[PDB]
């Protein structure tokens, strides 16, 4: 039943006595589930050192991975240029996903098209679906620039786009001028920041390989700055705020922050505001280039420092007070612009919100994932703040990394406890919250299911999910959050603070029993 | 009755040619039989059909949209001796991914009921160079039943030969497909039937039959059709005829036993020089 | 308005595409006509789409994984191929479950074979094995794997169907292959049809031996209904209220074991007539089980499917049905008494997947509002034909509308609501049009029955009359 | 200097041997050579190292992990003549997919420079049925620029060189490739050079050379070794040189005119009889 005036969503209303009966009965009836108590004893088995050892000797079985294809950030990094669409030569279906996947960490439309290859295009080599989906889509959507990323089928196939891109243009498909860029993004290779990293270097390729000749380092007085796979509004913005704060000529090379945030205001605009070709064409007359996210921008590297002749400064992920100084330092001398005192005093504020907040900070065990430069430039704050990064994983992370990031780790003594997990999924996790239990993790929304998990043992075992990364979808316009920079590090301490206080109030509101602490200062 | 059996061997051994004529005997000798042409290029059929045949399964497949709206009919034609014969299609060279064009193919086959029939054989005529787990579709559970391995005594084509060999063994394992023995279709290599005969011992096989080269086969081939059809009173004919009645005979069918690139050397230093 | 105002709309849009395209696009756009049955009005459906266009379609893999095999509880689904399509998929649908993640039920999980570039080079056929034995090594209370095939699996040519009946003999367990290869079809419709098949040779026949099974008069099976947010339990409730005893339900909260019970059931309620319409005829030549379409979408609709239903049975069901639509008369009347004055004459424009574009009609109307357009992604002309009488006079109607087609449409209809996917909502919402997503129920209720109808008919209210929207243009603007 | 050469043909026609021995001869002539071999089976370079590589870039890869982890010096070997030669690896057959072998390989060689140094040919040596995308990757925008398609008077080998041509259009419409000619690879048909001749011109090709059947390549090939190597003062051997020669004299390189299949017929008929 539903009472109209207080109607009961799927949640109130399936714990309805009537509701609840059903299921008992269709449980007891034709699932045939396992007894409650098989599935109680399995599940304290999952938490044991026995089982996540047995779990850590996986070999081909990946459990909740926390990366996603190349194509995925081939798209996010096409959208980061002035009036481009993300065109991805192979399946359909992938661009159903990759949009929805954006579009639920956005809250925002995603545009990307893809020609559609099927059976017949797969077997045969769809160079006509190039053709075709590239006159279709500028006729349609008319787009500035088309930017070809690729799926495992054309991957497999080997779909030379190049040569049918080229073909498209010369049979008068398009015009022979018309900007389409293209990067090979094999599913099975990397990740979603290859991904973006191909479809960088490819269009970097595209805009400067053969004008080299009249390109002259530093001669346009700017600093080209590369954010790589970024996710929170704030990232790309807090760069182009302290950049401007200290008078940089720049030019951030990928900006979709507008993309990704159009006002709602009865219209509906496509496209927005990003990297202007010429800004692009130009790119190479800067005085140097900064990798934002070096780790996933190897190629891009190579293709910056080679063609573009580019000195790029050996610099991790602005993140935490020691990186964001040496960014900025770093950003200062290639300019020659001094740090202004706004800055400063930005740096000293943060410093100082970490002394006001040090007591609770102090001791604090995370375990953490995410994109390679994230996770690392994470622990580097959370060493800062003199908390624990005892299980750091990356996924997607590569032997190098790690080393990199043992390194910073044994650079402090808060990291002694800490180890650094490559080619490791959520499921392990998951594991090594239970048997090492930390305070807090750190990650996207894929970690609600570790804290059920961990909760269903106890509440004493319940480690509250802390969502910084990607993708969180189960919370609000958090993608408006700032992770670089003393902004973002000051969100983040905030952030971390306030969690933790949380957790203790609700530990302590036990009335009688724990309240006694239920402090009002803190 | 019905037997299906998969023709594979080192590239342009031969296996297309020698099915095309194994069969036209097999058709003289009153044996319902159809072909199963596994390569990209429709060229299994030619010497059956007097003409290089159009309809391909993935062609026609993608005439209709989705295979599903495929038809037997459109596909599947008889030619000399009542040979049924069918062609998968197949992108040109450097394009598409014609594995892919087998494995559809041959599941169309299958669920269009096809191999359902009075059928004596069906012969399936792969590529020579079998890439994939896609050229590997007649070797499958519920396939053929005996490969037949064309080459001569050319070391490339024997490697060839024990090579395949290698791959078949991961099928012959999980099912029932086992190799029938090797056709040594003759290149006039010095001790070419020695060599083979070899080789099949040392695989746990045995040489079918030596085919002689015959510039006979070419002559019938350019006039669109088998030697048998060309001229029944040919001496190569009999061959053919011969080969036939061998493999209709054939109760040999074993799980290949490979050599190792060094074994294969040592067989190729006794057996052929002098 | 008029279908000529409306066929001069789909003329001017059709003006941007080249020649090839815009002589496709017109045979998938066209004015209804109740009574005309069949694609004579000018509608053809589940073909190719066109390349570039930017098509709301998926893949196979989506109408397996996705929709078909996933919403299994107790068993394993492997999302065979790169990662990725398991990633963008990990709990994106909302076909809700009752069981503990992680030891009995695997819903909310991804389990990925990773494929790596080396698994593609020489055929990940010996991953998958292995991959196997850790499965049932770390989730030993699953009652079954199924292998779903991204489009490399298709490609190299992985003979998974062997993997899967020498694992399944070895261990005693079904593992299902299913070859759902996203280049496969041409959206997530065949991927249905694969799915079914699947079922039909794998698991379905397993009881087929079988006698143990307490059968009823009245044992029935809902096909067709995903449970999203709780529709397949609103909608049971309903049955079982009236005698019936739902024995199985496809893909809601749904356990291998049920799936196996089917081919005993007396009757089969088709619910989603494009993704289980195949399994549905294969029951019925083998088994000689009877199926029936029927909705749950709105009370009209409720009520004549609940009666429809009943009577396919005896007297003591068909009085029990009267007394479940007697008890929730009250409710339903008071929700539309309080609702429909609020959403009376509101024009409304749908586009969903294969089976929702049509079935919601009906509650639409129950709340007085006009479907003034619909379209579907993959449905086929089966589906279309019985569009048609729902559709009043002169409805848009679209199929794999474009992105492109899908804005100007809108912008001359001017709709007070729409309804669509994800993929939509934001760009609507743009536009200052109330939008609603019709495939997740926007994080909402159950939708199906009559509990699930106060649902809906609350949430189109909150959204259509939200001050939200008369704040859509800044003051200092006119 | 430096000329990108990719070799294409009928399966089993006989291109892989006559690289081998063609470079044979270019390294006689003080020539620098590297030999890319494209074929699942390292097969490629087999009478250049006179034995049978083992370290494939493919397989030496899977050893290190990601290809990112394979170096160079790992699976580039010089053998007769100071030839350098490298194995895109490859499945066995009937498993995997050994087009993106080659697709990786190529990009790992392109990558870690190798073509990058003070070669004079470098050589392509592709499997026969090139079934997909990835078996282009040498014709590709920066690859070859010369194709060169063994063939024999034989009419399937005819019918692959035309195919073959078809699939070459649509790379060389988009780069740069074109295709420098056919090499006779005589397999003892009746009027071979003038079918091949009236081919090549048809096409729009020539005929660079006529190599004569000769059992000395196979008795060479026994001993792991080119005719050259194997017998300097060998008949053959001076077929071989002079094949070379023509290469490096070569000028002429055109995008290959396809005919169709009547076409091919018709041509077989009045050249291919008598
Ligand atoms: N015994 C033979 N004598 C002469 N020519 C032959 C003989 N067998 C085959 N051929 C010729 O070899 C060439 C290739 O044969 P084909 O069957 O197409 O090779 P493959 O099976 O490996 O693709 C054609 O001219 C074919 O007629
Ligand atoms: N001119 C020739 N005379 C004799 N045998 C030859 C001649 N050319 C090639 N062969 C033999 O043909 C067989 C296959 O050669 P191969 O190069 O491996 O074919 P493919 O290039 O097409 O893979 C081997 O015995 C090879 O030595
Ligand atoms: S878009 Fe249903 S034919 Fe299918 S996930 Fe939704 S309108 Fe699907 S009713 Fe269903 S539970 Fe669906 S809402 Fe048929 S299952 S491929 Mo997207
Ligand atoms: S249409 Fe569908 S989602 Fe696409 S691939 Fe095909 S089955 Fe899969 Fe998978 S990893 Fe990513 S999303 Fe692909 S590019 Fe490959
Ligand atoms: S090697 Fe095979 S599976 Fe791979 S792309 Fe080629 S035909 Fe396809
Ligand atoms: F056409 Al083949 F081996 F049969 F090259
Ligand atoms: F090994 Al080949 F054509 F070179 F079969
Ligand atoms: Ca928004
Ligand atoms: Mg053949
Ligand atoms: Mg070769």
């Amino acid at each position: 039943s539903q009472q109209v005036d207080k109607i009961k969503a799927s949640y109130p209303l399936f714990l309805d006595q009537d509701y609840k009966d059903m299921l008992a009965k269709k449980r007891d009836g034709f699932e045939e589930k396992y007894p409650q108590d098989k599935i109680d004893e399995v599940f304290q088995w999952t938490t044991t050192k026995e089982y996540q050892e047995l779990n850590f000797q996986r070999e081909a079985l990946t459990v909740n991975p926390a990366k996603a294809c190349q194509p995925l950030g081939a798209v996010l990094c096409a959208l980061g240029f002035e009036k481009t669409m993300p065109y991805v030569h192979g399946s359909q279906g992938c661009v159903a996903y990759f949009r929805s996947y954006f579009n639920r960490h956005f809250r925002e439309p995603v545009s990307c098209v893809s020609d559609s290859m099927t059976e017949d295009a797969a077997v045969f080599g769809g160079q006509q679906n190039m053709k075709d989906g590239l006159q279709n889509c500028k006729a349609t959507y008319k787009p500035d620039m088309i930017a070809v990323s690729t799926t495992c089928m054309a991957e497999v196939i080997g779909d030379d786009l190049n040569a049918f891109i080229n073909n498209s243009k010369k049979e008068g498909f398009i015009p022979d001028e018309f900007p389409v860029p293209f990067a090979h993004t094999p599913s099975f290779v990397g990740s979603h920041v290859t991904g973006w990293d191909n479809m960088f270097e490819g269009i970097a390729r595209y805009f400067t390989l053969k004008s080299m000749d009249d390109k002259v380092v530093g001669s346009n007085k700017k600093i080209n700055i590369v954010p790589g796979f970024e996710t929170y509004l704030g990232n790309f913005r807090v760069i182009k705020r302290m950049l401007s704060e200290m008078g940089v000529g720049y030019s951030l090379l990928s900006d979709p922050e507008e993309v990704l945030d159009t006002p709602a205001d009865g219209q509906f605009r496509m496209y927005a505001g990003g990297t202007t070709q010429e800004e692009m064409k130009d790119a190479p007359n800067a005085l140097n280039t900064v990798l934002l996210q070096p780790w996933h921008l190897e190629k891009t590297k190579k293709f910056v420092e080679g063609t573009w002749k580019h000195e790029v400064p050996k610099l991790n992920i602005p993140m935490g007070l020691d990186w964001t100084d040496e960014f900025l330092m770093k950003v200062s001398e290639i300019s020659g612009q001094p740090i202004p005192a706004s800055l400063t005093k930005e740096r000293g504020r943060l410093v100082d919100m970490m002394t006001d907040s040090h007591t609770w900070l102090h001791g604090k065990r995370f375990a953490l994932w995410g994109d390679p430069d994230f996770v690392m430039g994470l622990v580097k704050f959370l060493l800062e703040l003199g908390c624990e990064p005892v299980h750091i994983l990356c996924h997607n992370g590569n032997k190098r990394w790690k080393k990199a990031v043992d390194a910073i780790l044994a650079a402090s003594p808060y990291g002694k406890n800490a180890t650094v997990y490559i080619g490791k999924d959520l499921w392990h996790l998951r594991s090594l919250v239970f048997t090492d239990k930390p305070d807090f993790m750190i990650g996207n929304s894929y970690g609600k299911f570790i804290q059920r998990d961990t909760l269903h043992k106890g509440k004493e075992f319940e480690v509250p999910l802390i969502r910084i990364g990607f993708p969180i979808f189960d919370r609000h316009h958090l993608h408006r959050s700032t992770t670089l920079g003393y902004e973002g590090a000051m969100q983040i301490l905030t952030t971390l603070v306030n969690s933790i206080l949380e957790r203790l109030d609700e530990e302590t509101r036990g009335m009688q029993a724990t309240d006694y602490n239920h402090d009002l200062v803190r | 009755a019905m037997r299906q059996c998969a023709i594979y061997g080192k590239g342009g051994i031969g296996k297309s040619t020698t099915t095309q004529n194994l069969v036209a005997a097999l058709a003289e000798m009153g044996k319902k039989v159809m072909i199963v042409g596994c390569d990209p290029k429709a060229d299994s059929t030619r010497l059956i059909l007097h003409s290089k045949a159009q309809n391909t399964i993935m062609e026609m497949a993608a005439e209709a949209g989705t295979v599903e709206d495929l038809e037997l009919e459109d596909v599947l034609k008889a030619g000399y001796g009542g040979v049924k014969c069918v062609e998968s299609g197949g992108p040109e060279p450097g394009v598409g991914c014609a594995g892919r064009g087998v494995i559809t193919a041959i599941n169309f086959l299958e669920e269009e009921g096809a191999y359902e029939d009075d059928l004596d054989f069906v012969f399936y005529d792969v590529l020579g160079d079998v890439v994939c787990g896609g050229f590997a579709m007649p070797i499958r559970e519920n396939k053929a039943q005996e490969i037949y391995i064309v080459c001569s005594g050319e070391m490339m084509a024997m490697y060839a030969a024990n090579n395949i060999s290698k791959g078949i063994v991961k099928y012959a394992n999980s099912g029932s497909v086992r190799l029938g023995g090797l056709i040594c279709n003759s290149r006039n290599t010095d001790r070419e039937d020695e060599l083979i005969i070899a080789l099949a011992n040392k695989l746990g096989t045995q040489m079918i039959h030596f085919v002689p080269r015959d510039n006979v086969v070419q002559r019938a081939e350019i006039r669109r059709m088998t030697v048998i059809e060309y001229d029944p009173k040919a001496k190569q004919a009999d061959e053919y005829r011969a080969l036939a009645r061998k493999v209709v005979d054939n109760k040999l069918l074993v799980i290949p036993n490979p050599i190792t690139m060094d074994e294969l050397e040592e067989l190729l230093m006794e057996f052929g020089i002098m | 308005m008029s279908r000529e105002e409306v066929e001069s709309l789909i003329q001017e849009v059709l003006e941007v595409y080249p020649e090839k395209a815009r002589k496709d696009r017109n045979k998938h756009l066209a004015v209804n006509d109740p009574a005309v049955t069949q694609s004579k009005k000018c509608i053809i459906s589940n073909k190719k789409s066109q390349p570039g266009l930017m098509t709301i379609r998926g893949c196979a893999y989506a109408g397996s994984k996705g929709v078909v095999w996933g919403p299994i509880k107790d068993m394993i689904h492997i999302s065979h191929g790169p990662v990725g399509c398991g990633q963008y998929s990990r709990a994106g649908r909302r076909n809700y479950y009752i069981g503990t993640t992680g030891v009995n039920a695997f819903v909310t999980m991804n389990f990925t074979s990773d494929f790596q570039e080396k698994d593609i080079v020489f055929g990940g056929d010996k991953k998958l094995a292995k991959l196997i034995d850790e499965v049932e090594t770390l989730f030993p209370l699953n009652k079954g794997i199924s292998v779903q095939s991204e489009c490399p699996i298709g490609l190299i040519g992985d003979d998974i169907e062997s993997v899967s009946k020498v694992k399944g003999a070895e261990l005693s367990k079904t593992i299902v292959p299913v070859r759902c290869e996203g280049f496969r079809g041409v959206s997530q419709s065949l991927g249905h049809h694969i799915a079914n098949d699947a079922v039909r040779d794998w698991v379905l026949g397993k009881r087929d031996e079988d006698t143990t099974f307490a059968s009823t008069p009245y044992d029935v099976a809902i096909i067709g209904d995903y449970n999203i947010g709780g529709d397949a339990w609103s909608s049971r409730i309903l049955l079982e209220e009236m005698g019936l005893r739902c024995v199985a339900q496809w893909s809601g909260d749904g356990s291998i074991s049920e799936i196996e019970l089917t081919p005993k059931v007396k009757l089969n309620l088709v619910h989603c007539y494009r993704s289980m319409n195949y399994i549905s005829r294969h029951m019925e030549e083998k088994y000689g089980i009877p199926w029936m379409e029927y909705n749950f979408f709105g009370p009209t609709k409720t009520i004549e499917s609940l009666r429809a239903i009943a009577a396919k049975f005896d007297e003591s069901i068909q009085k029990k049905c009267e007394e479940v639509i007697a008890k929730y008369k009250p409710e339903w009347e008071a929700v539309v008494a309080k609702y429909r004055p609020r959403l009376e004459g509101k024009r409304v424009m749908l586009y969903i997947g294969g089976l929702r574009p049509r079935h919601v009609i009906g509650a639409y109307e129950d709340l007085g509002m006009e479907v003034v357009g619909t379209g579907y992604e993959f449905a086929h002309n089966d589906d279309y034909d019985r569009t048609m009488k729902e559709m009043g006079d002169s409805t848009l109607l679209y199929d794999d509308v474009t992105g492109y087609e899908f804005e100007e449409f809108v912008k001359r209809i001017k709709p007070d609501l729409i309804g669509s996917g994800i993929k939509e909502k934001f760009i609507f919402q743009k536009m200052g049009i109330p939008f609603r997503e019709m495939h997740s129920w926007d994080y909402s209720g159950p939708y199906h029955g009559f509990d699930g109808f106060a649902i809906f008919a609350r949430d189109m209210d909150m959204t259509l009359n939200n001050p939200c929207w008369k704040k859509l243009q800044a003051p200092w603007e006119a």
